[PDB]
């Protein structure tokens, strides 16, 4: 359960766990993977097979409102469940500053992963910082990170009848802009 | 950037008896180069430190592996070839060489993995020894002629 | 059976009977509904450099520090692609910002809209056609499931043990279904008015009369044949949801996009089994048998070449994203022009004379249902360019002059309906002698 | 004058034209598997038969950086050309005439457009007709007077 | 292009095409000979330009 460099006649530094009922022909120690990798090493004097897993697995993301506004952040751990974060990122071997982003009260579970550092808000707003799966975050009011759910638009209803029509009685003239790029810079390169 | 290993785990087999080095390096006599002999080595614990205060090697060259890494390695098919030549012919015991030794007496393969060890043994071997001077063709790697007249 | 070789056939052979006084005018029509599948977005991928190259190796990680501009460059190149996929969906589906409520009654003057609108009884919030479309196209695996199953080594776990991952889209399928439902309800209850301002209601028979008037057919034809037109539309909405159950090749483009999103990450995983001129493709074998001054030389040969594989993957992803963006732009233009209005461009919204279109949500794409007008039964007639009565030529205002054999009438071009030639139907320009092919008749 | 984000696309084009030449400059300080990234340090301490195999390791890799820059430049020009084609079509159809295509020239019913020059781009001012104040009425599809429908 | 082919004597078709651009169809019937001569001349002097 720790990041360890192992030496079963070969050097590699990973996390070692207990393997399941793996098939071994009583002749091999590691075997071979599809990407020419050696996985699930065998203890050389016993028959017990172990597990080789990278102890830095998956990607993490950091949500910030800008350094000139604040210095607090939120961490999104993709494709893991909440209350499995400290096992996934090996929180016992990290600094105490890193340990406060592995648990607590501001824990929210989305379809993009567990998000820690923002308390959930039941209101709906427009998207400020997109996170994924319909979840956006912002910096709202003393301020904090809100991590709400996005709103598609205003709700309306049309009164339909089989003898009814709406006809405008006035109008207005509107002028709007549209910006389109045309050309870019002309660069030249001398090889020598 | 947040995680780093801190301690080391090493697991090795149960072999415990030392490997016979004086039986090979300090044998009573050595064969001729045209009649070289091969010996298998198995169930050993190979530590080269025990020869430090008794031997002196003029040549120690390894191929496919680096020296000072043999301490922490496990081998499977260990074999030893012993013969006796002149002092100036040690340079011909190498993959891809030429000369009277490299093609008519003893030839190494191109994908050779192992080490070559040599040392001078004057005042120990006094008898007459033989070698192949010419042949109709060249020897294949790890092959022996073993014939006369 | 055997393999045969032949010359391909271009099409059916046909010939048109041309005469200088002859015209063909249709006497009947039909309503046809056709599909069109356009891709919108692809999968968003992210790559970790050190995890792919030398994950869990401090020696190569220290060696992978002269480089790093390349890795941040390719990371920002891949990040630019992933931001465009959400913009494509936003530009295609989020055209309007008024979530119009689904009407309680799905019948509008005999036209049945039940199959393209959500029903409150079913638990899912999408239409029957969308439910059929979502099953024609075939990841989010977690740690613990990957470790718990090594007896079956799937490709997704091998990708995630390197630095390759796939990010979820911003908009879920429920939001896309809500957007399509709002668009369908708006185009069913207000027609075309909500695309250029506030929605104005219309009883959908007068809207269909206006749409018939837009293609050159007078609006009394629809009011005369409303029951037959509604029956044809309901029959054409049917026998296309049963074509999505038996036939399994209509969604080929989206399946091709999905299959090309895969098998490029798989080749990136399998490209790690290459020496690139080194003694081994495994870093542990190099590090366990060579001293660091010699091991650095062999590690650099793997680094230069794993970087090459990553660069090749990024370049191909950019090239694919360009054509995905082009398809998304075409889909957005089609949604703005075929759904929010009536188009006069030939073969832009289906084949025939365009009436209206409906969008349906598909995985990584959109499906349009184009409703068109097709003339069916033509007949031979004798025509004249002009009629002169008292030395003055008369020309039709809208339509052509036809003769059934004895008398002369004037009818519209796309539907046979003869009327009496009066002075309201014609206008006077010149004399009889300046027109080639003029005939003698009387104007009431 | 107050809002400073309406011209973000041209500024993005300018910022992407930059910072790709800057990364090409900063990539010169890379060893590419050699003893040094400076050619003078290699040439001042090694004989030519040795130093050739170290100069080659820099040449292969500086060529790689140049090839990568050329490829990204071609890919960016591929979409700049499409944007320019759309701008030319909009100039031909929204300025020199009146278009019936929905939402092609602004939102609403198009009246006319005016072009304005911008750095590395063009700005269109679309004039449109927007109906504002609707009212309920009772309608009928047709009226018949003496047994004949109107 | 939108169904089965329906024949037309190509003078009424040209009159319809003239009506499509905002010109009344009597202009075509008044100047048919001049328009046909102009079309034949424009079909000429473009093959010799090739
Ligand atoms: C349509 O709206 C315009 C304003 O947009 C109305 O014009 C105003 O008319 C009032 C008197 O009714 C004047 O006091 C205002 O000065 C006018 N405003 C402007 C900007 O000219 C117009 O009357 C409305 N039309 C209808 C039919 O209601
Ligand atoms: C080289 O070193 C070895 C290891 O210490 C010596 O071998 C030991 O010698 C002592 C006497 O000095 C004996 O009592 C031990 O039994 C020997 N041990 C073994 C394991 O053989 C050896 O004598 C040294 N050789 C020389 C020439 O000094
Ligand atoms: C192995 O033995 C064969 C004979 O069994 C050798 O072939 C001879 O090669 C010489 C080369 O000059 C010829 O003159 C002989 O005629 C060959 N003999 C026969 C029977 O063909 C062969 O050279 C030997 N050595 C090797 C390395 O293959
Ligand atoms: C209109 O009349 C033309 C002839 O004036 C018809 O064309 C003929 O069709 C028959 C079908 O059996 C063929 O055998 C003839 O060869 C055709 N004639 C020519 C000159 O091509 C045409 O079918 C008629 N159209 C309709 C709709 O009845
Ligand atoms: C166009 O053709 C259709 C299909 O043949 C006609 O509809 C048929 O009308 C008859 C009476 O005339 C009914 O008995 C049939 O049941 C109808 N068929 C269907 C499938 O509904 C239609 O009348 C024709 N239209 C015109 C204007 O002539
Ligand atoms: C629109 O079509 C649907 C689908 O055919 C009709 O719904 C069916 O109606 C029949 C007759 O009442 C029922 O037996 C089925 O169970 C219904 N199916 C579903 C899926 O709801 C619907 O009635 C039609 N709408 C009309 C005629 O207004
Ligand atoms: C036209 O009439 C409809 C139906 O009465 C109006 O819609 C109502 O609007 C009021 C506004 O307070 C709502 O409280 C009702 O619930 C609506 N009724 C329905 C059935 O939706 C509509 O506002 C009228 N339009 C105009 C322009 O006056
Ligand atoms: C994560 O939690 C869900 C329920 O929210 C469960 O179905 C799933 O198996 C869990 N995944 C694990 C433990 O890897
Ligand atoms: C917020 O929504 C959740 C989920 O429906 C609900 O349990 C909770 O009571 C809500 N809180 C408030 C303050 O409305
Ligand atoms: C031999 O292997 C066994 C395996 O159970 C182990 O317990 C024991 O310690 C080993 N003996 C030595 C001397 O290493
Ligand atoms: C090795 O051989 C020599 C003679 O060559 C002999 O004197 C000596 O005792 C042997 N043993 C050792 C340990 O040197
Ligand atoms: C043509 O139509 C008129 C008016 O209905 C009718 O009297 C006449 O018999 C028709 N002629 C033919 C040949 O059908
Ligand atoms: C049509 O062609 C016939 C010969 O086929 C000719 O007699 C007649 O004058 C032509 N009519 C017109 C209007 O060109
Ligand atoms: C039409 O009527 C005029 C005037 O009576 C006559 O000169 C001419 O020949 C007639 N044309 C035909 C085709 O009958």
């Amino acid at each position: 359960n720790q990041c360890v460099n192992f030496n079963f006649n070969g050097l590699k530094g990973t996390g070692v766990l207990t393997s399941s009922s793996k098939r071994f022909q009583s002749f091999q120690q590691f075997g071979r993977d599809a990407s020419d990798f050696t996985d699930s090493v065998r203890d050389p004097q016993t028959l017990e097979i172990l597990d080789i897993t990278p102890c830095s697995f998956g990607g993490v993301s950091v949500i910030t409102p800008g350094t000139n506004a604040s210095s607090e952040v939120a961490v999104l751990y993709q494709d893991v469940n909440c209350t499995d974060v400290p096992t996934a990122i090996r929180a016992d071997q990290l600094t105490p500053a890193w340990r406060v982003y592995s648990t607590g009260v501001n824990v929210f579970q989305t379809q993009a992963g567990c998000l820690i550092g923002a308390e959930h808000v039941n209101a709906s707003y427009e998207c400020d910082i997109p996170i994924g799966a319909g979840i956006c975050a912002s910096y709202h009011t003393q301020k904090s990170i809100v991590a709400y759910t996005m709103s598609l638009g205003a709700e309306n209803s049309i009164a339909y009848a089989n003898n009814s029509i709406a006809i405008p009685t006035n109008f207005s003239i509107s002028v709007t802009t549209e910006v389109m790029p045309v050309s870019m810079a002309k660069t030249s390169v001398d090889c020598t | 950037f947040r995680v780093s290993p801190t301690r080391e785990v090493v697991r090795f087999p149960n072999i415990t008896n030392r490997c016979p080095f004086d039986s090979i390096f300090n044998a009573s006599r050595f064969p001729s180069v045209y009649a070289w002999e091969r010996t298998k080595i198995s169930d050993c614990v190979a530590d080269y430190t025990v020869l430090y205060n008794s031997t002196l090697f003029s040549t120690f060259k390894c191929y496919g592996v680096s020296p000072s890494k043999l301490i922490d390695l496990c081998f499977t098919s260990v074999y030893a070839d012993t013969f006796l030549i002149r002092f100036s012919e040690v340079r011909q015991v190498a993959p891809g060489e030429t000369g009277v030794i490299a093609d008519y007496n003893y030839r190494l393969p191109d994908d050779f993995t192992g080490c070559v060890i040599a040392w001078n043994t004057a005042n120990q071997d006094v008898g007459s020894y033989f070698y192949r001077s010419h042949r109709s063709t060249k020897l294949k790697p790890f092959e022996r002629d073993l014939s006369s007249d | 059976k055997s393999i045969v070789a032949y010359t391909m056939s271009l099409g059916a052979e046909n010939s048109i009977a041309y005469a200088n006084n002859s015209i063909a005018i249709p006497t009947n029509f039909s309503i046809s509904v056709t599909t069109e599948v356009m891709p919108v977005s692809m999968a968003k991928t992210s790559v970790d450099c050190t995890m792919y190259i030398c994950g869990d190796s401090q020696e190569c990680s220290n060696l992978l520090l002269q480089y790093g501009s390349f890795c941040t460059q390719l990371n920002r190149a891949l990040t630019g692609v992933a931001l465009e996929q959400d913009k494509n969906t936003q530009e295609v589906f989020a055209q309007v910002k008024q979530m119009y409520k689904t009407p309680a009654i799905k019948d509008f003057g005999g036209f049945n809209f039940s199959q393209i609108l959500p029903d409150p009884s079913k638990p899912t919030k999408r239409s029957f056609i969308e439910d059929l479309l979502f099953n024609k196209v075939t990841f989010m695996k977690q740690y613990g499931e990957c470790l718990g199953d090594i007896s079956a080594r799937d490709l997704i776990c091998a990708q995630k043990f390197n630095g390759l991952t796939v990010l979820p889209p911003l908009l879920t399928d429920e939001m896309i279904a809500a957007y399509t439902a709002a668009l369908v309800s708006g185009t069913a209850t207000a027609g075309w008015t909500f695309g250029a301002g506030a929605a104005l209601q219309i009883p959908f028979a007068m809207q269909m009369a206006y749409r018939f008037n837009g293609i050159g057919v007078t609006q009394n034809v629809l009011y005369e044949n409303q029951k037959q037109i509604a029956n044809q539309f309901n029959k054409a909405i049917s026998q296309i949801q049963e074509s999505l159950t038996t036939t399994s090749t209509a969604l080929g483009k989206l399946q091709d996009v999905v299959n090309q999103n895969a098998q490029a990450l798989n080749t990136l995983v399998k490209q790690l089994s290459s020496n690139f001129g080194a003694i081994s493709s495994v870093l542990n074998d190099i590090l366990s048998r060579l001293d660091p001054p010699e091991a650095e030389v062999q590690i650099d040969r793997l680094i230069t070449g794993r970087l090459q594989s990553l660069q090749t993957y990024v370049t191909q992803q950019l090239i694919r994203a360009a054509e995905i963006r082009a398809s998304a732009n075409l889909a957005a233009t089609k949604m703005s022009e075929c759904v929010l209005g009536q188009s006069k461009r030939v073969d832009f919204c289906g084949r025939g004379y365009h009436l209206m279109s409906f969008p349906q949500a598909a995985p990584h794409g959109v499906v349009f249902l184009h409703v068109t007008y097709v003339p069916s039964h033509e007949k031979n007639f004798t025509t004249a360019p002009a009629i002169c009565h008292e030395g003055k030529a008369y020309f039709p205002r809208e339509g052509v002059f036809v003769s059934n054999g004895t008398s002369w009438f004037i009818t519209q071009r796309n539907f046979y309906s003869p009327q009496i030639i009066t002075t309201d139907n014609t206008f006077v320009a010149g004399n009889c002698d300046v027109v080639i092919g003029i005939i003698n008749n009387t104007v009431y």
